[PDB]
């Protein structure tokens, strides 16, 4: 079926690789060359976990749990039952999101739009390859990325904090913990003033931008705007997880020790260290 | 190599607008300015700001919080400047110890805290009580405050209603930089693994969620700037090429959409459930379930 | 440039053959593309640890 | 109420939960409703109603209260009808639903596919006090305070041609932004740029979206100093439909 | 009953038909699945069992 | 007749008589195979 | 049924082709990860034993 | 007498006898494949 | 069958070459890949 | 006379036959490593 | 007398006649069941 | 009662069939769920234990 | 009272039948569920207790 | 009083309904669960001591 406005937008052109063969819609989705990969990637990983569940012998959707291969295991090919099935997934997962990626891209060529959306979940694509690839290469081993469960890899990534102490005291981490809070917080703002704008009080006709501006000085004293509440929430939440694949770049790969103990250099300047008083003597 | 929209080719200004009357005393408003370093992002203008009663409380009792942790750390510091810079992350206003229970405590053990936290309370409960009274003024809908009202509840559910339930105040956190960290880790730990508290989880995959939306929502307007989509309201009541493109968009990608209305309801709810869910979780922890772990594990999601 | 149509009447078996040929190395390089990314990724990020301290191939595992 | 079940192993934490999961599926209920004010009923490729509908009902009428007196009602047979594009120039590819629709003449004059434009009203788009929302910079006293002023700068094509000068901005007055540039073009006309599709050089605007013989087409506005949401719709599609066009 | 044709006058075949095979095949998956994850029914260990495998 | 789909009731009629062969060759191999599956290895 | 032909009369073939080589391939590379994922069957693991190379 | 791709009566046949011989073909590939590894390595 | 030819009619060659290079590059690779996870037919 | 490509009937099967000619040379070529493989390293 | 579906009321009992005879028949295939498995295992 | 029919002049048939069917099969689903999470009724369990499988 | 029937004045009959639906269908399964998890009133249990399974 | 009816003209009688039918169910849920987690009072714990069923 089709929306009531869709029938003038469903144009040919704008496709990457293959033409016209597969520039065809299937209900609502769009399919192209990469949504045929991306069915199929999706597809093949998601059958390999459930059959990853048979081999673990659970079917609690909570339970089930693939691991990658041992550390031992280095940089090899692992065996399927050796956590070569981690891998497999891996690799579906990886083609799945690239091919979601360029088929969003597909999608903004025939629209004529811009590419944020894609760009923007390109930034997530390389969070995610920086938590299974790139760290656990150059920490010499597949071992060190988390499990494919719903709550196994949040053991992982229990253990993995806890390897250098409190993992609050990492910089980049505090940075991007700040920058998601501030995400959310904008987020809810956004979606309120958009709302109460919309949505007056009964028997007051709709409220218009200049409301909003006036809003939002009255009681900050400051406004951004809507264009700048767009650009400001995009670059907030790209930066947050930007920060968050620096922090656990760094962790494990040049800092070895306990966060809580970077921090102390402040403290040990020489020219106030041995002051007596205060916390730190 | 095209324009992305992210920052202004070029920066226009005229007089400040000084804003709406509708039902707000104009007298309350101070004066106007610019600042063109902000004019490259958003709004150059710092524009007036409403004074009333409610943002006189609220500015009085937060600088008296900050104040009161403010000499508390310099108490700690034993008057030496150097040692205030030295150690400023590391002083801690820590809330009176678990012998005392509720009571009010002695200056030196918990008195200050408390003496903070009226303060923090009454500035929280004015301020909550400006942004309801500026909506109400310009005859908006009032979401604004009822999204604040979540927020607060996970902040009373910290520092009050938790504390109340356990018998003591000591459970709140204190006010320091890196002591309210190791508050948070402490908390995890005494709870057993709050990993699996399934509210925490819910917190965090609203959290999550509210990151990818607004992602998401960000990069879909600015997309379809081209056709003025960041003008919302007035493409909610005359649908632009830029709302239907938009949902087109989505509708191709995932097999549904939204709309330039109902985008918000899903923003702003998805805002909503972190500090709504994570209020509940926290009030949750010690009061009926003391290990996380070995709850999960009865229920059903943790190995035995 | 690369993914060309043929003049199928006008047009001789030789060249067919090539243009079959020239289509077919044009979707082996752009498949080729992916595992080029992949495979450089993986040999740079290792080659990357290498070159780190000691310590970065010794951390505990998270097993 | 730590260990204190109501039965089995069901305690205040279970109950809360469950509770959760209720409230989430009743709220995503609404959720989806409530984003189906427009667009609905779901036709076919003919126009005709389409047999399937989904699992989701469209809501209840909802009314808006304009500044003016007009009221809208989203979900309603006006509003679709008012939005509705009547004589496209398309032509079905496929006897089968969900192929796509072939231009039948010239796709960004006809105003298909990324050249589509929607009918809104033929009216400008006011702010509060009535006065209309984006203007030209000659009609009000604003000045340029940061950036690259564009007045006067050569006009470059996608094709490496110079087609006219700039002489005037258009700004929005609430928002204090630049939304268009006006360009005289050779042949004397005066067409409107979108800001959000070009480029200021130091030297020159280069709008790398049309070339030079197309600038000539652009849809124009009726009045020299007003521009209505409907010649703001036309325009935004013509432009942008050069990406692919 | 012999009217059961007229459950094509409510649903379209295309649909019916994609959503019946998608449906289809996620069952037979499962079911397979299922039984080869005990090991009493696992037709591969059965077979290792009897002729030696391992 | 009442037909939201636009078929007729002929139509119909002819679509699913291929429609219930196709579910009869279907079932007739299911059953088959549950037979072979009884024989070789019983649930019951 | 001799009338199974009328299946083309209600299904476009350009779909359904790329949907069943899609669906074919994805069968065959799961049956074979499957196989291989037991060591009784994995046929590499099995030649290694038979022939003893490592 | 309903056709939703718009082929005819007579396209629709000649398209599935040369669909058949495509699957007899695959389906007799993948026996003789069967009892080769039934002969090498039986399952049952 | 000798009527196999008509898939020519149905897929247009050239894009369907392009696909087809990519498929093969493809399966050579994961062909590579699974033939590294047994030692014995490890070839580096 | 069904295409969904532009393409006559003999142009197809000369299309074919070409396409046809070069698998079989990418069969040879395959069986010919396949051997290769076999005689330095059997997987049977 | 009200219709907000647009049926008549012969269509609606026509309906509900195939709705009721398919409903009986899933019902007794469920009765038919639930007596084979309170044979081969009691629950009460 | 034999008016029942009327509530087809209010529910439209197509959502409430969609709907019946994903329900039956849901309850279904959880029907049988229950019993293999119950050894007492696993009817595979029982069949290892009558004819000595595992 | 008799003029009980006016509520179909003030609500939409579809809206109420759906969600009379969704909230006995979520009280049967609570009440089912509760039952199940007292083991004096589990049916499951007592009949493997009656009959000697397991 | 003999003029509450007018409370009906300040506020709307649907919202009002539903409402007032969410709040009772709830509070009926509340109060049953707490009769239930209190042993003197959960009366499938009494007819288990009475009867003896465990
Ligand atoms: C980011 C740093 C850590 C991490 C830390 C945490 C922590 C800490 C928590 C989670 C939680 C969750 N994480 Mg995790 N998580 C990581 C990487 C991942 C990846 C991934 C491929 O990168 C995925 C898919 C997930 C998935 C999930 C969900 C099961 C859950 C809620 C997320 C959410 O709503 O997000 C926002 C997205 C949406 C709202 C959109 C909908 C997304 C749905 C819910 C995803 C479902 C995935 C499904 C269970 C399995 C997918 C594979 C299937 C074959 C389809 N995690 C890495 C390793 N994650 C929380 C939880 O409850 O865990 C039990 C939690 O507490
Ligand atoms: C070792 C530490 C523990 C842990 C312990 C806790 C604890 C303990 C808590 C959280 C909480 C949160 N955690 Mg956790 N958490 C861990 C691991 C994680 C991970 C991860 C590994 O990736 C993630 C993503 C999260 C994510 C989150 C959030 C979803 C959640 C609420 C955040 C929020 O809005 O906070 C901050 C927002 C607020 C405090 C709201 C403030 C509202 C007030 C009104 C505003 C400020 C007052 C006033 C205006 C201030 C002055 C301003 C002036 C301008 C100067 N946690 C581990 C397992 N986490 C909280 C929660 O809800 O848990 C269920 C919580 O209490
Ligand atoms: C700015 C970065 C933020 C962001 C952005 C972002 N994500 C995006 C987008 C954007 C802009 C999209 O356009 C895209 C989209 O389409 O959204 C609707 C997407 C998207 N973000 C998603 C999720 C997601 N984003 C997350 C995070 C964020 N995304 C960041 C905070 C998270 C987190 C933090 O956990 C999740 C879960 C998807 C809903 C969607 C991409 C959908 C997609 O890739 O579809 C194709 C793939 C499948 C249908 C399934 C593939 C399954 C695999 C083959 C097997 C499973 C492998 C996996 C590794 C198992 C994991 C198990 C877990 C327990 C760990
Ligand atoms: C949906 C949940 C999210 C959220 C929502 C939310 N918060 C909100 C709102 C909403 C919807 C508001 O309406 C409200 C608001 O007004 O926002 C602009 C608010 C707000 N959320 C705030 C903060 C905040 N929100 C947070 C979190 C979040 N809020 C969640 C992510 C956090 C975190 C992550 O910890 C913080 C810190 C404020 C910006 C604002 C509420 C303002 C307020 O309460 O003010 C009263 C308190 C004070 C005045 C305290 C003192 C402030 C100064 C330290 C005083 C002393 C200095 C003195 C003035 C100057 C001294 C100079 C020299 C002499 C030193
Ligand atoms: C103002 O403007 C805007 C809109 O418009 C007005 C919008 O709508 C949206 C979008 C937001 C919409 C509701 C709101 C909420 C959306 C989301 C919260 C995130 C949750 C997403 C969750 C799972 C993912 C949903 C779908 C996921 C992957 C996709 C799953 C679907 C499919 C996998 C199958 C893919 C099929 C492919 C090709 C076709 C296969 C068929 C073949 C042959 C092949 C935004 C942001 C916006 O800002
Ligand atoms: C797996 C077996 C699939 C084999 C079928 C191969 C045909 C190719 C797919 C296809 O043609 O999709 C079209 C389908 C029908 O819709 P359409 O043809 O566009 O118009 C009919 C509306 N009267 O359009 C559709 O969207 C199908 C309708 C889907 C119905 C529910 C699907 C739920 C499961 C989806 C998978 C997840
Ligand atoms: C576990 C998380 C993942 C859930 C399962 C995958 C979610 C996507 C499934 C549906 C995607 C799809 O295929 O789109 C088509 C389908 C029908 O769409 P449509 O026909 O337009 O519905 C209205 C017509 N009556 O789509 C629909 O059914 C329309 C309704 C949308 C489905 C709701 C899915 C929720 C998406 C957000 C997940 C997290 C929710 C958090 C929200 C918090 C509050 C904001
Ligand atoms: C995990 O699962 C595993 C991987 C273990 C097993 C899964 C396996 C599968 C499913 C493998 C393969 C499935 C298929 C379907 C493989 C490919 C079949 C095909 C159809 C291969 C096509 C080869 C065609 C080729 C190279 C093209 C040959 C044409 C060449 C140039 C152009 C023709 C021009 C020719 C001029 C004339 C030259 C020839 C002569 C004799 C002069
Ligand atoms: C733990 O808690 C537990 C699970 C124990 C609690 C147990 C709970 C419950 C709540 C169990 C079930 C309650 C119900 C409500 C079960 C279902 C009752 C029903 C309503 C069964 C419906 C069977 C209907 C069937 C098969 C459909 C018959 C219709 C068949 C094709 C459709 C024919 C009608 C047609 C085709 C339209 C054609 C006619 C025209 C004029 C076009
Ligand atoms: C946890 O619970 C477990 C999994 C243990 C057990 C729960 C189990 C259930 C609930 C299993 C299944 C329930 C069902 C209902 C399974 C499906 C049964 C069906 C309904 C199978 C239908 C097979 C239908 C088949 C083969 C027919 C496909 C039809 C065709 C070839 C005929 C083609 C029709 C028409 C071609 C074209 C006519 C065109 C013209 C122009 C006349
Ligand atoms: C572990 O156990 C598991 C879980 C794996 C059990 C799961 C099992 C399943 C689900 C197994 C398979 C179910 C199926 C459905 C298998 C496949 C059945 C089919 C239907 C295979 C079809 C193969 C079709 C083949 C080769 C035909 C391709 C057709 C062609 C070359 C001919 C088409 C070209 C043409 C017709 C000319 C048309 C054009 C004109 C102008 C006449
Ligand atoms: C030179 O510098 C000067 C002296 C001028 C000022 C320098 C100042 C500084 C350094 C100020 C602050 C540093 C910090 C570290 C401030 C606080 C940061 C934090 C992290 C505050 C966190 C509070 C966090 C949480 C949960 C608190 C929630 C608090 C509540 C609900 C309030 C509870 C309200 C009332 C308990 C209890 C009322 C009961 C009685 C008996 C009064
Ligand atoms: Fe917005």
């Amino acid at each position: 079926a089709l929306l009531s406005f869709e029938r003038k937008y469903r144009v040919p052109g704008g496709t990457l690789i293959g033409g016209s063969l597969f520039d065809f819609w299937v209900g609502p989705f769009y399919v192209g060359f990469f949504g045929v990969t991306t069915i199929f990637f999706a597809t093949l990983g998601f059958l390999l976990i459930l059959w990853g569940a048979a081999m673990q012998g659970t079917w609690n959707p909570q339970l089930i749990s693939i691991f990658p291969p041992p550390v031992e295991n280095g940089l090899n090919v692992a065996a399927l039952d050796k956590g070569g099935l981690w891998q497999v997934i891996t690799v579906c997962a990886t083609g799945a999101f690239c091919s979601w990626a360029l088929r969003e891209v597909e999608i903004c060529r025939k629209l004529g739009i811009g590419f944020h959306i894609p760009v923007a979940f390109s930034m997530a694509i390389f969070a995610y390859l920086t938590l299974v690839v790139i760290r656990p290469m150059m920490m010499g081993s597949w071992g060190y990325a988390f499990p494919y469960g719903i709550w196994t890899h949040l053991d992982w990534v229990s253990n993995t904090g806890y390897t250098y102490g409190n993992f609050h005291y990492n910089p980049f981490h505090m940075l991007g913990i700040s920058l998601f809070f501030t995400t959310a917080w904008a987020l809810a703002m956004h979606g309120a003033l958009v709302l109460s704008a919309a949505n007056p009080v009964k028997g007051k006709t709709m409220r218009t931008p200049d409301h909003e501006d006036t809003y939002f000085r009255d009681l900050m004293g400051y406004s951004v705007g809507t264009l700048g509440i767009h650009r400001l929430g995009l670059l907030l939440a790209l930066n947050a997880v930007f920060w968050s694949a620096c922090c656990m770049l760094v962790s494990g790969t040049i800092y070895f020790d306990l966060w809580s103990d970077w921090w102390y250099w402040w403290v040990n300047m020489p020219f106030w260290a041995d002051m007596a008083g205060g916390i730190n003597g | 190599a095209e324009y992305q929209n992210f920052f202004n080719q070029v920066q226009v200004a005229g007089a400040p607008e000084m804003g709406l009357k509708e039902d707000v005393d104009t007298f309350e408003r101070t004066p106007a300015g610019m600042f063109n370093i902000l004019g490259w992002m958003g709004n150059a203008q710092i524009g007036p700001i409403y004074l009333g009663i409610a943002g006189t409380v609220s500015l009085a009792f937060g600088a008296a919080w900050f104040f009161t942790i403010g000499v508390w750390y310099w108490y700690q510091a034993g008057f030496d400047p150097f040692i205030f810079m030295r150690d400023l992350f590391f002083f801690s206003l820590e809330p009176p110890p678990a012998e005392y229970g509720l009571a009010i405590a002695p200056l030196k053990q918990g008195g200050v805290w408390q003496i903070a936290s009226l303060f923090m309370a009454i500035s929280v409960i004015a301020w909550w009580v400006r942004v309801y009274t500026r909506a109400d003024q310009l005859g908006m809908g009032k979401h604004m405050a009822w999204a604040f009202l979540s927020a607060i509840w996970l902040w009373s559910v910290l520092g009050f209603w938790r504390p109340i339930l356990m018998g003591s105040w000591s459970v709140a956190p204190p006010y320091g930089i890196f002591s309210h960290l190791d508050w948070t880790n402490q908390f995890s730990l005494d709870h057993g693994n709050l990993f699996y508290n399934p509210f925490h989880g819910l917190s965090i995959a609203a959290l999550y969620g509210s990151a990818l939306l607004f992602a998401m929502h960000g990069a879909t307007i600015l997309a379809v700037t081209r056709f003025g989509g960041e003008r919302e309201l007035e493409q909610i009541v005359d649908r632009g090429t830029a709302s239907e493109r938009a949902a087109l968009f989505w509708r191709w990608t995932m097999g549904f959409n939204a709309t330039m209305e109902g985008i918000h309801r899903w923003a702003i709810w998805m805002a909503v459930m972190v500090t709504l869910t994570g209020g509940i979780g926290i009030l949750l922890s010690g009061t009926v379930v003391d290990n996380w772990y070995v709850w999960a594990q009865v229920h059903g999601y943790a190995p035995v | 440039m690369f993914d060309k149509p043929f003049d199928y009447e006008n047009g001789s078996k030789f060249e067919m053959g090539i243009w079959i040929g020239r289509q077919m190395a044009y979707g082996a390089f752009l498949g080729s593309i992916p595992f080029l990314l992949g495979l450089g990724l993986v040999l740079g990020s290792y080659g990357l640890g290498l070159m780190l301290p000691e310590r970065a191939h010794q951390a505990p595992s998270p097993y | 109420m730590v260990g204190v079940n109501f039965f089995g192993d069901f305690d205040l934490a279970s109950l809360a939960i469950w509770s959760f999961w209720a409230f989430l599926a009743y709220l995503i209920y609404y959720l989806q409703t409530e984003n189906m004010r427009e667009g609905y009923p779901l036709e076919n490729d003919d126009g005709k109603l389409s047999p399937n509908q989904g699992p989701f009902p469209v809501p209840s009428p909802k009314t808006f209260d304009l500044a003016d007196g007009r009221k809208i009602v989203v979900p309603s047979v006006e509003n679709e009808e008012a939005h509705r594009r009547t004589d496209l120039a398309l032509e079905r590819t496929s006897v089968n639903e969900g192929y796509p629709f072939r231009p039948t003449g010239n796709p960004m004059l006809d105003g298909v596919g990324p050249a589509s434009w929607v009918p809104r009203r033929d009216e400008p788009e006011v702010d509060a006090h009535g006065h209309n929302k984006i203007q030209p910079m000659r009609k009000t006293e604003m000045k340029v305070s940061a950036g690259r002023d564009p007045r006067g700068m050569p006009v470059q094509a996608g094709d490496t041609e110079v087609v006219g000068k700039i002489v005037d901005m258009w700004v929005d007055i609430p928002e204090q932004l630049v939304r268009y540039l006006e360009v005289e073009l050779n042949s004397g006309k005066k067409k409107l740029l979108p800001m959000t599709m070009l480029k200021i050089w130091s030297d020159r605007v280069r709008v790398n979206a049309i070339t030079s013989d197309l600038f000539d087409t652009i849809p124009d506005i009726k009045s020299p100093d007003v521009v209505t949401k409907l010649e703001e719709d036309k325009i935004s599609a013509y432009v942008a439909g050069g990406y692919m066009y | 009953m012999s009217k059961f044709y007229k459950i094509w006058l409510v649903f379209d075949p295309r649909r019916v038909f994609v959503a019946q095979g998608v449906f289809l095949f996620l069952l037979a998956v499962l079911i397979h699945l299922i039984l080869l994850s005990t090991p009493a029914f696992n037709w591969l260990t059965v077979a290792t069992a009897k002729h030696g495998y391992v | 007749d009442l037909s939201f789909t636009g078929l007729t009731d002929e139509q119909a009629q002819e679509l699913h008589a291929v429609y219930m062969s196709g579910l009869s060759a279907f079932i007739a191999v299911a059953v088959l195979a549950h037979l072979a599956v009884m024989i070789w290895r019983p649930w019951f």
